RNA sequence: CAGCGAAGGAUUUGGUGGAUUACUAGCUAAUAGCAAUCUAGGAAACUCAAAGAGUGCUAUGCGGAGUGCGCGAGAGCAUUUCCGGCAGCAGAGAUUUCAGCUGU
């Protein structure tokens, strides 16, 4: 389908 | 065809006599020393503690 | 660093015999190129320490030996009856974890066992994140799980949701673990968030092996589609893709000077200058009509009849330890090592007192298990929210 | 380790001495090798005046070779760089270190 | 600019240039 | 074979190279002169300069040592490392060492050759690597504390295996043990090779020849009542008899 | 004690070699090439490993000047002021170094 998928859940345990 | 490898040579790195101090040969490469920010951040945590 | 070169137009760098370089190299390295022959137990997984100081061999039948290899020093040699898939050192020669038939065990310096892990309910690939003191395990169950080995805690019971984990590999620069499953997906992971950070789709079929460059900047992968890919990592862009090597690549390993190692079953093929971004640096097998714009491989070595189950370079020497069916062989690869190691962290002449002090220094400066990040320079930053220009209570 | 401080105190004179064409790096790394060994033996433990003497002798000899390749390659008496005073000022620094560490022997005095 | 003999005798001390020793060692035979 | 002996082989292979401080001091502490806690603090230049003084006095009492001054006892020799260079120059190195060892085979009654050879031991490591020529060059002086010392510091070769209960024992090895050392043709072909080098260098002398001849007649005495052993032992003793007559010395 | 009884008798134990399954040759990319190449129980130590304590150990930070100030000076300020150039002179000093002049 495509090369790379980078999900964007910013992490609330290194906030 | 010319072949050379490392010549570690075991004399510059371990001392010849049992009192003088060995080298700490040292390469200041960011490639070598991986985590700058996390390591000195944890050193700051240890200093505040 | 060492090197070689043809310095003619007739001979090549790859058709150079190990006998020839063992004759033309000095006596110390020619003596260090050891060839252990162990027949009765199985194929021998090879793990050196983080320096070049020790060596851990595992036969798939029962046989794990932690030994100094430079001087011949038996440290711990044990035949435990069940099968051992892979094993590694923990932080020193003092501790090594063996992935047995199901339960993962860790062991002291002299061979006593210390922990039978009730978790890690099976294991196939272990690794150690050395600055984080994290023993990471993955295997047939879809569970990547992290273990803080200092305080003896678990850290993350990460569900992979991708079947077994065919090959895992540590990124040595931001400490994310790259698993490669049966889907061709090489998904790279951090213990802080359960969802896999970044799901590369490198190959087709299962991924046979992954290997990360020590600068964190390139990833070499081999699949069972007979394909090898080179990856940029910091931009996530497929660099170039060697398709249809004439047999499935079993393992890849990259040295400390950017030196590609591909094990083609009975073969070991090493490419220099294969981790650039050009079109020249695609690793090929022939200079077609003598074409000077190819990577004919730097060296090559065909073994007798034995499948090589894992390559692995020696850290601060110009030789790679390859592990095959009937034992272990070191191969003199003259440009395969950092000559200028840094003695502040890891030292191939380290004695007992500085060994204890260096490990307790790393034990105080262990990074916590949360700061495993996709990029290591995102700790002194500000949040992505709470906008950049500050306002000093005059315009709110 | 203050030996690292002395060893990278001596870098800029050899930097300018290499970037002007009298030595090459393939031999200034050799004199840096022997200088590293000398500095370690000097400010190690259980050192001796003979170690100071051999360091003085080696630095005077590399000073004389510096002047020799200066008048041979560059055909001048000096190149008004940083090196020309630096090598004898660190000879005097070695002498000062040896007198402070070992004020006994009137031979070294 | 030619290299001087006395300069290279000084360079054998400065660099620790043992290739003269190795050459003489190879050249040496039991002639007596 | 097994793993333990399979890497005891590589331990014996790399016994000459020091890998850390403990093995470095356990290797440097071998000396023909000083004991352990004195010898562990010597540097190379110290033993080199007193060895060079011993050499020049030994060279004025025997005019054939200035070549070893020029090529083996030079100032660059303290920086010349043995196990860092290729097989061909290590072949040059140890045949030069063998030349020196047969040349200084006579002088062991007098201490200048002890201080001349002790730097050679401490630097070029002949007490582990070049052990055979050392042993069967100084084998004449077997009732002497120099031989007791050198056998206390040696690593014992596979031929001289009868001596391994005489290491670090205050009793010098006895004449019967010397005969039982000489009593196999694997040793004897070696010793005849060595005597051939001594003949073609004319380094023969009245004490080595006396000792050699006395052990050979004792070997023939032990093999008196063994006809097959005596007929096995003919073509080496008669061989060096004929090679011994080809020289010029009345004693040989 | 006896007898048995051809130039010895009777034991302990290591290593190697051959068997312990039923003998169709080696390698590789395999309808072929290769085989010279796939390229274009107690005790000795220097036996080692791991800890601990004690004794030590130092553990150990532009320049000559000249020019006006800073209370005979350098602890700072500041420089074209000559120099750290060239040969010779002649006073010296162990060929290479200093002392004062010509030009530069």
């Amino acid at each position: 389908l495509q090369n790379v998928i980078i999900n964007e859940k910013v992490n609330k345990k290194n906030l | 065809m010319k072949i050379k490898t490392i010549k570690r040579s075991a004399d510059d790195y371990v001392p010849v006599k049992s009192t003088q101090e060995s080298q700490m040969p040292r390469n200041l490469n960011p490639e070598l020393h991986p985590f700058e920010r996390a390591r000195e951040y944890t050193k700051a945590l240890n200093a505040t503690k | 660093n060492g090197y070689l070169e043809p310095e003619n137009e007739l001979e090549k760098t790859f058709k150079v015999q190990q006998s020839e370089i063992k004759s033309s190299v000095d006596v110390s390295t020619a003596n260090k190129a050891l060839d252990l022959s162990l027949k009765e137990f199985g194929p021998y997984h090879i793990k050196y320490a983080k320096n070049g100081t020790h060596l851990l061999i595992t036969g798939r039948k029962g046989h794990v030996a932690s030994m100094d290899w430079r001087k011949g020093q038996l440290r711990a040699e044990l035949f435990l009856n069940e099968t051992c898939h892979s094993a590694t050192y923990l932080q020193n020669e003092q501790y090594f974890a063996v992935a047995q038939k199901k339960y993962t065990f860790i062991y002291d310096h002299e061979g006593t066992e210390l922990h039978r892990l009730k978790q890690h309910i099976e294991a196939r690939h272990l690794d150690f994140l050395p600055y984080h003191y994290l023993l990471v395990t993955a295997g047939e169950t879809g569970w990547l799980k992290y273990h803080d080995v200092s305080t003896g805690q678990l850290v993350s019971e990460l569900r992979t949701k991708a079947g077994p984990t065919m090959a895992m590999a540590q990124n040595p620069w931001n400490a994310v673990m790259h698993l490669g499953h049966s889907n061709g997906t090489v998904s790279l992971w951090s213990p802080s968030m359960p969802e896999p950070l970044v799901k590369l789709l490198s190959a087709r079929g299962p991924v046979n092996s992954i290997a990360i460059d020590r600068s964190g900047y390139y990833m070499a992968t081999t699949g069972a589609d007979r394909s090898m890919k080179i990856w940029d990592i910091r931009n996530f862009k497929q660099l170039h893709s060697v398709e249809s090597l004439p047999t499935p690549g079993t393992n890849v390993s990259i040295s400390d000077t950017g030196l590609l190692a591909l094990s083609r079953g009975p073969h070991v093929t090493l490419w220099k200058d294969a981790l650039k971004l050009s079109g020249d640096s695609k690793p090929c097998f022939g200079s077609m009509g003598g074409n000077p714009h190819r990577n004919t491989p730097y060296m090559s070595h065909l073994f007798a009849g034995n499948k090589v189950e894992n390559l692995g370079f020696v850290p601060f020497e110009d030789l790679l330890g390859v592990g095959h069916q009937t034992g272990i062989t070191n191969l003199i690869v003259p440009g395969a090592g950092e000559a200028n190691y840094d003695a502040l962290e890891l030292n191939p002449f380290e004695t007992k007192k500085q060994r204890q002090e260096q490990e307790v220094r790393t034990l105080l400066n262990k990074l916590p298990a949360d700061t495993i990040t996709l990029d290591p320079n995102s700790i002194g930053s500000v949040d992505k929210r709470s906008s950049t220009i500050r306002l000093n209570a005059k315009d709110l | 380790s203050k030996t690292r401080y002395y060893l990278e105190q001596c870098i800029p004179e050899m930097d300018d001495l290499v970037e002007k064409g009298l030595f090459t790096k393939n031999e200034v790394s050799l004199i840096m090798k022997k200088r590293t060994d000398f500095e370690h033996r000097l400010n190690s433990r259980g050192s001796s005046i003979n170690d100071y003497i051999k360091y003085i002798n080696y630095e005077s000899n590399v000073n004389k070779l510096r002047a020799k390749r200066c008048k041979r390659i560059l055909q001048v008496k000096k190149t008004n760089s940083l090196s020309d005073w630096s090598i004898q000022q660190r000879i005097g620094f070695i002498y000062q270190r040896g007198t402070n560490k070992f004020p006994q022997d009137l031979k070294f005095w | 600019p030619p290299p001087d003999e006395e300069e290279q005798l000084l360079a054998k001390f400065v660099f620790g240039d043992t290739t003269d020793l190795q050459e003489n060692l190879a050249k040496f035979n039991a002639d007596f | 074979s097994s793993l333990s002996d399979q890497l005891a082989q590589v331990a014996s292979n790399n016994a000459t190279v020091a890998l850390d401080r403990k093995r470095r001091q356990k290797l440097h502490s071998a000396s023909l002169i000083y004991n352990s806690k004195t010898a562990a603090t010597q540097d190379y230049d110290f033993i080199f300069e007193n060895a060079s003084k011993a050499l020049e006095e030994l060279s004025q009492i025997e005019p054939k040592f200035a070549i070893f001054s020029r090529t083996l006892f030079s100032e660059s020799s303290i920086s010349l490392d043995r196990n860092v260079q290729t097989k061909e120059e290590i072949k040059d190195l140890d045949n030069a060492i063998n030349a020196y060892l047969l040349l200084a085979s006579s002088k062991w009654y007098l201490a200048p050759t002890l201080h001349a050879t002790e730097w050679l031991v401490r630097r070029f490591q002949i007490h582990v690597k070049n052990t055979e020529m050392l042993l069967l060059s100084t084998l004449n002086y077997y009732q002497t504390p120099v031989f007791k010392r050198i056998l206390s510091i040696i690593k014992l070769p596979p031929l001289f295996n009868c001596l391994s209960n005489f290491v670090r024992s205050e009793k010098p090895p006895t004449a019967l043990t010397m005969i039982k050392l000489f009593n196999d043709m694997d040793f004897l072909k070696l010793y005849t090779s060595y005597l051939d080098q001594c003949i073609k260098h004319n380094a023969t002398y009245t004490n080595q020849l006396l000792f050699t001849t006395c052990c050979f007649i004792n070997v023939v005495a032990f093999n008196s009542n063994n006809d097959e052993k005596l007929n096995q032992l003919v073509p080496i003793l008669l061989e060096i008899s004929a090679k011994l007559l080809a020289s010029k010395s009345k004693d040989c």
